[PDB]
């Protein structure tokens, strides 16, 4: 239990943080390809 | 026959030279003023005392003037007043060695304890404390490593190889499974070397005592056996000198009959802790921790007699305590400078059933080198461990953020890992009591195999519950093919019936 550990840790757990926020980010771009995706399947049913 | 050319030698004959009388007591530790003497009063030097007829001991440890000696008692002090007489023949304690001591259990200053009438060991009186050799440059003839003992333990086998004529330690902490693994480590090397054993029980259970004990009686090596018991229920005068006892009387069955010594020792920590009492109860300026100013020095006093020479190998397995949990501590700083192979118990891995709990990412040994073993073995020790941390670190990962961040190779990764970690656990042989699983014993070369075929990758179809607790690889594809068959007869038998 040194002061070095808790440092090695905490570094971790905001490197995990900013991770969470990137894959927030990464998701809502795939949200947003699979929305897009899905009007054009509305469409295409419709027409069929 | 067999020519000593460094025995060891009987002490002198003396008469009780050195008389005096006990000024001041306290606990353990009492100051007595000499009245009379012919003699000027050495260090480390015995003062005998009769109290009903009862002998107690006490060593010498300060010599403040020419008459005032301070002293600690090596056994127990019931009886000692302000005032009892007190002799010395200005020589440390000694005890009875010869051949005829297997078999006989006896505490540090051979007191017998095998039998209530004390049927006596006849020997010579040798003093532990003082050893004698010709001269410095004597002490450095000693022999290289150049064995590594099998245990059928596939984890030590594998990845922690245990020397021969070196010294190896298992540290953990307060029931991970130290005694256990050495009383496996026992029957598995005895009935089976050429040479004899020496069991020292330094602060232990009493009860431990006894099982091994009648174990030894049970399965025939006792009288290839000595044993030497000062426990947990001893004064620290007597828990100091269980491991210089065990050694002198391994070094009289190496130098004197050139035979091989199996040096088992448990618990070496508690030699540093009486001996650190003793340092408490005599008003000493204490070390960090609270420790005496003398750890290492009284560490490396003991632990340098442990040696190899031309005569014979001594062999020595100690278990060390970790208190607290702390290996930072400084008695395990101290005992991890002479550890040829460390072996540490992690106690996360024991809650988990992982038996036995050996941490392979905190241990080392120096046998893992081309001089000891092959290419192969390096390799495969080396990849082993390799991929533990590779997993160990992905598991966080899989915690946090789940399973599907993870790759193709890190799922891989993972899968091999955790039938890595589960594969090393074993059934003891000695453990049969705890669950009833019969013992196995894998050969080297069987768990080489094993671990070669586990990290190719060719079993990651079999579940990772099948691997825990299984000999060779062999056995886990026997389970899952007849799991399967069974699986499959009755999935016929339904739809037949359907
Ligand atoms: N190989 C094993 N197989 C099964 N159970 C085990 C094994 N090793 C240890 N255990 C379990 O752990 C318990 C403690 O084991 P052991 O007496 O060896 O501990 P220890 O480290 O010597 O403890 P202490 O600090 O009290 O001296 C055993 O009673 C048993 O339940
Ligand atoms: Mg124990």
């Amino acid at each position: 239990m040194k002061r070095k550990d808790v440092e090695e840790k905490k570094q971790n757990l905001d490197f995990y943080h900013n991770y969470i926020d990137i894959s927030k980010i990464k998701v809502l771009q795939k949200l947003n390809e699979e929305i897009a995706s899905l009007n054009m399947l509305k469409l295409q049913k419709g027409e069929s | 026959s067999f020519n000593p050319t460094n025995p060891l030698k009987p002490i002198e004959e003396k008469e009780f030279t050195i008389f005096g009388e006990i000024v001041e007591i306290r606990s353990q530790v009492y100051k007595i003023r000499i009245d009379k003497a012919e003699e000027e009063v050495l260090p480390k030097v015995i003062f005998y005392a009769d109290v009903n007829g009862k002998e107690i001991q006490l060593e010498v440890a300060d010599i403040f003037d020419k008459n005032l000696v301070s002293t600690f008692v090596l056994g127990n002090e019931t009886g000692l007043k302000i005032g009892t007489k007190v002799k010395s023949k200005n020589q440390s304690y000694a005890i009875k060695i010869s051949k005829r001591l297997l078999g006989r259990v006896i505490d540090p200053i051979g007191k017998i304890l095998d039998d209530s009438i004390a049927t006596p060991v006849h020997g010579n009186m040798y003093a532990p404390l003082e050893m004698q050799h010709d001269s410095e440059a004597t002490r450095y003839v000693v022999s290289p490593k150049n064995a590594i003992l099998e245990t059928g333990i596939k984890v030590i086998d594998v990845l922690l190889p245990i020397p021969k004529g070196g010294k190896t330690g298992l540290l953990g902490g307060a029931g991970v499974g130290k005694t256990v693994i050495v009383q496996e480590l026992i029957n598995a090397f005895i009935k089976f070397h050429d040479g004899v054993s020496v069991f020292a029980g330094i602060g232990e259970r009493i009860r431990e005592g006894h099982e091994l004990w009648k174990e030894a009686e049970a399965l025939g090596f006792l009288n290839k056996t000595a044993f030497i018991f000062g426990q947990m229920n001893e004064s620290p005068g007597l828990r100091f000198r269980s491991g210089i006892s065990g050694v002198k009387v391994a070094e009289y069955f190496r130098n004197n009959l050139g035979k091989s010594v199996l040096l088992f020792m448990d618990n070496i920590f508690r030699y540093v802790q009486a001996g650190s009492e003793i340092s408490s109860l005599l008003e000493k300026t204490p070390s960090a921790v609270g420790y005496q100013p003398t750890l290492f020095s009284e560490m490396g006093q003991l632990q340098e007699r442990i040696n190899s020479t031309k005569d014979g190998d001594i062999t020595s397995i100690q278990a060390m305590y970790i208190p607290a949990d702390d290996f930072t501590d400084p008695a395990a700083v101290a005992a991890f400078a002479h550890f040829d192979s460390t072996i540490i118990l992690s106690r996360q891995l024991a809650a988990e059933g992982v038996y036995p709990a050996i941490d392979p990412l905190e241990s080392n040994s120096k046998m893992l080198s081309i001089k000891y073993t092959s290419r192969e073995h390096l390799d495969i020790a080396k990849k082993t461990v390799q991929t533990l941390e590779k997993t160990k670190t992905l598991e966080d990962i899989i915690n946090i953020l789940g399973f599907d961040a993870l790759s193709e190779d890190d799922k891989k990764v993972v899968e091999v890992g955790r039938r890595l970690k589960w594969f090393l656990t074993q059934p003891f042989v000695v453990a049969e009591k705890f669950s009833g699983v019969p013992g196995k014993f894998v050969r080297l070369k069987d768990s080489l195999k094993g671990i070669k075929t586990i990290l190719d990758g060719d079993l990651n179809h079999i579940p990772v519950s099948y691997f825990s607790f299984v000999g060779v690889v062999e056995e886990i594809i026997e389970k899952f093919n007849l799991d399967a068959k069974k699986e499959a007869l009755k999935n016929e038998l339904e739809q037949n019936q359907k």
